[PDB]
């Protein structure tokens, strides 16, 4: 049972900026990919941002440019750079990875972290 | 002992490969267990030796057979038979461990991999990702060759491991996914190979997220949406079970159902 642990949410003013770190119960090489998703008020858990184990990337519509998800290998965290932020971007942000177990890709999940932008 | 499906390339059409899958599907499952309309594998737990596996001999052109062992829990390759050596992947636990020393237990030469099998590793020992090997009938053929022959030297790792990706996908995935043994019967139907496009990697990506959606469902409805691809890659999607009716065949067992 992977854990992992969130950290860097808080309230920022719009144009603000946040840093995510997600820290995994193992090495993070252990994971075919590592993504952060995000739950927006009214709407669904969607997808952010995932990283593969050999650096493919991939971003929600509208989030390349203005997010950027890396890994950090020395520490063993996957991160979160967010960059110019707007009201839209308030939300519970989640770390998740994801392990090849018995054949399965199985999730993992944070217990997430608030970003929460107010003017 | 174990129930046997034969399958060979030689002279393989449209029928003699649905004909193959589905009594894969068959055996995996007794069909006791469907919810919104897709069959769930057997649980693992509790689940009797005599019950967890099943065997494919595949043959080919040059008429070499090779016995793939699935295990009925998930549709998966756990290793194989060829001639009088049998090689199994390392087992992630002491139960499956256990389990797999009731499978080829008349052959001479027994091994298993320090590797396991899942497509991380697979992928990194053949040195290819999935995007990049071809399947199709060809591809069966040699993979076929290439597993005879690894007992005796004449085949190197990245080749081996090349093959089980072939193997596992034409059989396992295509057990699970009627959209991906229908991608079978089309390079089959047409004699071609290629490589699977994005619709096939991601699905094969999300067989566990989609069991499990489907199987937590609030009466169908997914608690979170999950994201697929379309052939040309972009991204959709799916909020129910619903729409997933007509492309999986097989679920992995998550939980209990209602009565
Ligand atoms: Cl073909
Ligand atoms: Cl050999
Ligand atoms: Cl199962």
């Amino acid at each position: 049972q992977v854990q992992l642990a969130e950290t860097g949410g808080g309230l920022v003013q719009p144009g603000g900026a946040r840093t995510l770190s997600c820290a995994a119960s193992e090495s993070i090489s252990s994971f075919y990919f590592m993504g952060w998703y995000r739950q927006a008020p009214g709407k669904p858990r969607e997808l952010v941002a995932e990283i593969s184990n050999y650096g493919r990337t991939d971003y929600g519509d509208s989030l390349k440019g203005r997010f950027t998800i890396s890994r950090d290998n020395a520490a063993n965290t996957v991160n979160l750079q967010m960059n110019n932020l707007a009201p839209e971007d308030t939300a519970l942000y989640y770390c998740n990875a994801r392990k090849w177990e018995r054949s399965v890709l199985e999730d993992y999940w944070g217990q997430g972290t608030q970003v929460t932008v107010s003017s | 002992q174990y129930p046997i499906i034969n399958f060979t390339t030689a002279g393989a059409t449209v029928q003699s490969y649905t004909n193959f899958i589905r009594a894969v599907r068959g055996r995996l499952t007794t069909g006791a267990d469907v919810r919104h309309e897709i069959p769930v594998l057997p649980n693992r737990v509790g689940l009797p030796i005599n019950q967890r596996f099943i065997l494919v001999e595949l043959s080919n052109h040059a008429e070499l057979s090779v016995t793939l062992a699935l295990d009925v829990t998930n549709a998966y390759v756990v290793g194989y038979r060829a001639g009088n050596s049998a090689y199994f992947f390392h087992p992630d636990n002491q139960e499956d461990a256990e389990a797999i020393t009731h499978l080829f237990t008349d052959v001479q030469n027994r091994y298993t991999f320090a590797f396991g099998g899942n497509y991380d590793r697979l992928e990194q020992l053949a040195g290819n990702l999935r995007e990049n090997i071809e399947l199709g009938n060809g591809p069966l053929e040699e993979a076929i060759s290439a597993l005879y022959y690894y007992s005796t030297g004449g085949t190197q790792l990245p080749t081996l491991a090349r093959s089980f990706i072939i193997c596992i996908q034409m059989i396992s995935e295509a057990a699970r996914f009627q959209y991906i043994e229908g991608e079978m019967r089309t390079r089959i139907r047409y004699n071609r190979r290629s490589a699977p496009d994005p619709s096939v990697i991601t699905l094969e990506n999300s067989w566990g997220r989609l069991s499990t959606a489907i199987q937590e469902s609030n009466q169908g409805a997914f608690a979170s949406p999950i994201q697929l691809q379309r052939r040309n890659g972009s991204k959709f999607s799916v909020y129910d079970v619903s729409i997933l009716i007509p492309i999986i065949a097989l679920m992995v067992y998550r939980c209990a159902p209602p009565p």
